[PDB]
């Protein structure tokens, strides 16, 4: 490793660490709400 | 047969409403009639927690 | 921190205050006094908690300040959060989209409420592979961490899948019965590091046990929800819109019908509940009428009722009746009167809402407060416990002393002050 | 504002460190006893505890109840939702009174949501998606500080497609929704035709990716409209739904349960803050019977903000009754849910000092014989007409080639314009040629 | 048999520079609305 | 100073309404002069609040100054393969040809564009209209690219209308407006405060006129009390001769 650079890696890294905290908020968010009634709910009171 | 009527504005009327999104929080936050039809008791109950 | 639900006028009201004989306690969970009223009160729930009985009418009556709401919000909080507790204010049935009738058939049918119970076997799993030869017939391997099959694929299948745009590494469930996909999520792998994500997708873990599952859902939903669902063919929009409009009457017919066929089935269960409409004088003559009738219903609930009023006009009539109410209706409800507090009343309901509102204050401050909320109104009194408080914080106190009281008194007027302070100078007011 | 308004010298309510009221500080002058009433009611809103508390303001006409509103929003501050609504306009045509008055006090109370958003921007140099169906979306977005390789979400792919991105665009990418918005080509492609219908945008200065921690305050009202209809959608029903003309519908009570609840777990998280707020209700001699029924039960909720009205009218009609007379037009059982301030009249002392404040908001200079020329018509008169003279005077200075104010100036405007009372008395004088 | 006496296209609305995603959103949507209901419409040609 | 209203009041046949019309002709047409009558604020489209909240509205006005370059020429020749595409425009005094764009191209194929017609494109937005052929009109004489000033006052009903939903301008036009939100009002005003701070647009205040304002009711009057009383409030005229 004769070209092998500390701070580019650092940075790689950080910006990894950045996008994995990234998706674990998103994936917490976009899964937080719960429907008022539910596709359940509605397919069960829903007649013909 | 008449030709339509041509109503000039500013072009920066047309951007009145916009907002950067880096202005604007996200109001996906809130939608709960987006879920309706798309997720169940199920998702939201059982299997997410 | 400070939630939406904040000090109210009713926030020291946890329940009736009754012992299993239906006794009122002198002071217990929030209610002080009103003895007989608070007793009258736990029979109509015992009678509501029974459920046998339709249509049953209550009406609150009694001076302003005697506890009507009081009395209500305690009844609305001894019954479970299951039973369904619909509190309207009479003016608000007076709506631009539907008649007054329908507006209080759509209030009667809230306060039923249907619980559901729906047994369904589905297959939840990861996608590993999708084949698809030629839209003809495909194969579908899913896997879960302790399992994995494959699957033979038809025509709407393979539709259904490819509509849905399903492929590897999305976590999706399919109902046995009706073939329908819902996706979960998609799995996490190390390519899947996205630096930006769609608004729906969302990272979850494999399912885990067996790719087989059951799944039971309950529910608590009300006859209106069931109208407004089945009354288009997106009606479950106007249950967030309310653009429900006039429901037809052979849909409710028809729900009725079906909810019974449920309730025999042993799919469904109903639990009538409670309608209070506060200041019902505001209904007009046609809603009393209509009143009459539907509550003869055998899907009616219990409905309560307050009103304030003497003698006084009917709305929409030239006649006086002694709620407001025509004496029909009168006639098919039972009236529970509401007495004037006393003194160690007053004094015990300024207590509690000193506590509620986390203030201090001496005994002469009790003293002072408790004659000026007998010679003006309890709800005066009430208001200067709070202002009171801030002023003492303000002069950096710690207990409301009398010159607190006294000074609020002087800043704020009750209705009398204001009445006398106005026909001072009455020329000066508008329109006299 | 650079115009200036009827309140435009209200800056706050006046007051010093112990509550007390200064004779003359803030823009207003005497009013001392309202104007610490009005400072316990400022401490009661700060004080996020109370909900649903209820404040009249009752005086005659003119004593500065609206500039006592006024006054107590500008202490708030704009963090601190002030909704100021007109008692007559409840009067819809779209939704029931009730639901007028319910949005107003969903209005008041405010939600304060702290956010860090990620945004990326920049001229497009490839789109090349990766098929495994296509497992990813490779974009590259170029700035004035370099250039960042992107791997999308697989759904931003449509949206890209639709926006019709291709490489030489300017586009942002929204991190959190991958919203995709083209903003145009780069301008560095404006020469490739000497005649297309495009339009060249700058290419953007700073990084690729850019955060910015932000707080916005939402209202529940907002949230209750954003659900109560549906947005996108690509099936027929709701395209044909997005041509319906936008009506305002009553929201019902089971979808603002659910915000509350959704309200609450975001604030126990800690990302949302509660601002209660206030909601101002002038005129409210022009609710009728049914409205102030409405507000008996809206006032007594757990989720209201606090309320303030006010009222010039003295022993008049209730407006939805028929002859039931009331202290300020409002019925005996509301007024006993409320705290009454009470305005007094001003004395020319105090008067001739509020037309000098106006004076000094408007940029007039006024000599001290107009100014007590001024302060005696409005003796005679009213204030709210004495005000109004300073302008027109004014403007004949001006034209007359004089920087300020003198008494000739305003006898001449007081004789070019009538009063109430002047034209009150000519019509008297003239009763059979002006129309009946 | 009866006919307007006067037929005109919708009016337009016209900016010298006006948002650059407006327009191509409009047209998509009406593309997709007539693709969908265009078929639809074609029993009511005789009385248009 | 905003918001200031003046009533002109006199018998009948005395000269109110034709002030009130010498008050409006002495104003140009820059600035914003609204005459309605009493009678037109009872709408069953609206509310008589709603519809004074747009009469107010009609008469502030907002000044935007843009620039654009604008194309007029004569047409002498048009070429389009299978997409690349030549177009050739002259004047006058000289001629040019153009080597087009997709979008231009499918602009000139859309709005049919034969040699000889003399027409004006607005080139950022592709706007071409025909207007007449030569050989009518004289085909422009100087250069064939011009950058143009273009000044719009837009009144702040005018865009809160556009503003309020899609193709939402049409209402400008067939009423239809229903009641806009508040919300879209407080924006608007917000955004159009950040154009005055930015310079990016001028305010003209206006005048609104109600002849025969008598005919309003209670709760109009009790209205305009307290909506004289904005910073964007018009100046207010009224007439009446009633006793
Ligand atoms: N028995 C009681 N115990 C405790 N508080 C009471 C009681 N009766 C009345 N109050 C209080 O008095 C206030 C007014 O009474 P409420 O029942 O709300 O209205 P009304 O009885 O005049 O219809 C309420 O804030 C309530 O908390
Ligand atoms: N105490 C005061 N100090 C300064 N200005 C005042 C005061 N009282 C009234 N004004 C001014 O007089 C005008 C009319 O008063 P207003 O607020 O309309 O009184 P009300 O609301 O009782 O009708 C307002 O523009 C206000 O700015
Ligand atoms: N001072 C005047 N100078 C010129 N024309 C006038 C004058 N007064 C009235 N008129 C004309 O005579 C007619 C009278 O109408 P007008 O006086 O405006 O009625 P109103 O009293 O309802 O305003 C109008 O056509 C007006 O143009
Ligand atoms: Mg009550
Ligand atoms: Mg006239």
């Amino acid at each position: 490793s004769p070209f092998y650079l500390d701070s580019l890696e650092e940075k790689r890294k950080r910006q990894r660490s950045e996008r994995l905290e990234r998706i674990f908020q998103l994936s917490e968010a976009h899964g937080a709400l719960a429907p008022v009634y539910g596709t359940e709910v509605l397919d069960f009171c829903t007649l013909p | 047969i008449t030709p339509g009527i041509c109503f000039s504005t500013a072009s920066l009327v047309l951007r009145a409403t916009d907002v950067h999104p880096l202005q604007r929080i996200d109001m996906g936050r809130f939608d709960l009639i987006g879920l309706e039809g798309r997720v169940s008791r199920y998702e939201a109950d059982t299997f997410l927690p | 921190v400070t939630r939406i639900e904040r000090i109210g006028a009713h926030s020291h009201i946890r329940g009736l205050g009754l012992d299993d004989a239906l006794e009122p306690r002198q002071a217990s969970q929030g209610m002080v006094g009103q003895l007989a009223a608070r007793r009258a009160a736990g029979v109509v729930l015992e009678m509501i908690r029974e459920g046998k009985i339709a249509g049953r009418a209550v009406l609150i009556a009694g001076q302003p300040g005697t506890g009507k709401t009081a009395i209500a919000m305690g009844m609305a909080q001894a019954l479970g959060p299951d039973t369904p507790f619909t509190a309207i204010a009479g003016s608000e049935i007076f709506s631009l989209e539907m008649s007054k009738t329908e507006a209080l058939t759509q209030a009667f049918r809230r306060s039923i409420g249907v619980r559901i119970k729906e047994e369904t076997e589905i297959i939840e799993g990861e996608v590993v592979e999708i084949q698809i030869d030629r839209s003809k017939v495909g194969k579908l391997t899913l896997k879960t961490t302790e399992m994995e099959t494959i699957y033979d694929l038809g025509t709407k299948m393979i539709e259904s899948l490819t509509k849905d745009k399903v492929q590897a590494g999305d976590v999706i469930t399919i109902d046995k019965a009706t073939g329908k996909i819902s996706k979960l999520g998609r799995s996490f792998t190390r390519a899947r590091d996205y630096d930006a994500m769609g608004s729906q997708t969302k990272f979850v873990q494999c399912p885990d046990g067996e790719l087989q599952k059951r799944k039971e859902v309950v529910h608590t939903v009300s006859l209106h929800e069931i109208d407004v669902i089945n009354s288009r063919t997106q009606g479950f929009l106007a249950l967030f819109s309310g653009d429900t409009g006039e429901i037809k009457s052979e849909v409710r017919e028809q729900i009725n019908a079906k909810v019974a066929e449920w309730r025999e089935e042993g799919k469904a269960e109903i639990i009538p509940g409670v309608l209070f409409i506060d200041e019902v004088h505001m209904l007009d003559i046609e809603s009393f009428s209509f009143l009459n009738r539907a509550l003869e219903s055998d899907m009616a609930p219990v409905l309560i009722m307050a009103t304030n009023r003497g003698i006084t006009r009917i709305r929409g009539t030239s006649y006086q009746s002694p709620h407001g109410i025509p004496i029909d209706l009168l006639d098919r409800l039972l009236i529970v009167s509401t007495t004037p507090y006393s003194e160690k009343d007053t004094k015990q309901i300024l207590r509690i809402r000193c506590e509620e509102e986390d203030v201090e204050m001496s005994e002469d401050a009790y003293t002072v407060l408790t004659r000026i909320g007998l010679e003006t109104s309890l709800r005066y009194a009430i208001q200067l416990i709070t202002a009171a408080s801030l002023v003492c914080r303000k002069r950096k106190g710690t207990e409301v002393q009398v010159d607190d009281i006294k000074r609020v008194y002087s800043l704020f007027l009750d209705e009398s002050r204001s009445t006398q302070y106005m026909k001072e100078y009455q020329d000066a007011f508008l329109f006299n | 504002t650079q115009r200036i308004a009827s309140h435009s010298h209200v800056k706050g309510l006046g007051l010093d460190e112990s509550g007390l009221a200064k004779q003359a500080a803030s823009g207003l002058v005497g009013q001392e006893n309202a104007r610490e009433a009005c400072g316990v009611i400022v401490e009661l809103i700060k004080s996020k505890k109370m909900a649903g508390r209820a404040v009249l303001l009752a005086g005659p006409p003119g004593t500065g109840k609206t500039a006592l509103a006024l006054a107590i929003a500008q202490e708030l501050g704009s963090k601190v939702p002030f909704c100021p609504m007109v008692g007559s306009e409840v009067y819809s045509t779209e939704i029931k009174k009730t639901e007028v008055l319910m949005e107003n006090f969903r209005r008041a109370i405010g939600l304060r949501i702290k956010e860090t958003k990620e945004v990326y921007e920049g001229e497009v140099t490839e789109l090349t998606p990766c098929e495994t169906t296509i497992s990813h979306v490779i974009i590259g977005l170029k700035t004035a500080k370099g250039t960042k390789q992107l791997k999308l979400d697989p759904s931003i792919f449509e949206s890209l497609q639709k926006e019709r991105v291709e490489a030489g665009d300017v586009i942002y990418i929204e991190a959190n929704s991958g919203a995709v918005k083209r903003q145009g080509r780069c301008d560095t492609y404006a020469t490739e035709f000497d005649l297309e219908a495009e339009e060249y945008v700058p290419l953007p200065k700073g990084d690729v990716h850019k955060k910015k921690e932000i707080i916005q305050d939402v209202t529940l009202h907002d949230l209750d409209v954003a659900n109560a209809r549906p947005q996108g959608g690509q099936d027929i029903l709701s395209m044909m739904g997005q041509l319906m003309k936008p009506k305002k519908t009553e929201i019902t009570d089971k979808l603002r349960g659910e915000i509350n609840k959704v309200v609450n777990k975001y604030i126990d998280q800690g990302i949302a803050e509660l601002v209660p707020g206030v909601l101002f209700v002038d005129e409210v001699h022009m609710l009728d019977i049914e409205c102030f029924t409405y507000l008996h039960r809206a006032l007594e909720s757990s989720i209201a903000p606090i309320v303030i009205f006010a009222s010039n009218r003295g022993n008049c009609v209730i407006r939805g009754t028929e002859d039931i007379t009331s202290p300020h037009g409002i019925p005996l059982d509301l007024l006993d849910r409320v705290m009454i301030i009470r305005t007094m009249l001003y004395t020319p002392q105090e008067m001739k000092q509020i037309i000098k404040i106006r004076a000094q908001t408007e940029g007039i200079n006024i000599s001290e014989e107009a100014l007590n020329h001024l302060g005696e018509i409005g003796t005679k008169t009213t204030l709210r007409y004495s005000v109004q003279l300073l302008t027109p005077a004014n403007l004949l200075a001006k034209i007359n080639g004089k920087d300020s104010i003198e008494k000739e100036h305003v006898e001449e405007i007081s004789e070019l314009f009538y009063d109430a009372k002047s034209s009150a008395k000519i019509l008297a004088d003239q009763q059979d040629k002006y129309m009946k | 048999f009866v006919m307007p006496p006067v037929e005109a296209p919708p009016p337009s609305l016209h900016a010298c520079h006006p948002p650059p995603w407006l327009a191509p959103r409009q047209a998509a949507f009406q593309e997709q609305l007539a693709s969908e209901l265009w078929p639809r419409a074609r029993p009511l040609h005789r009385i248009v």
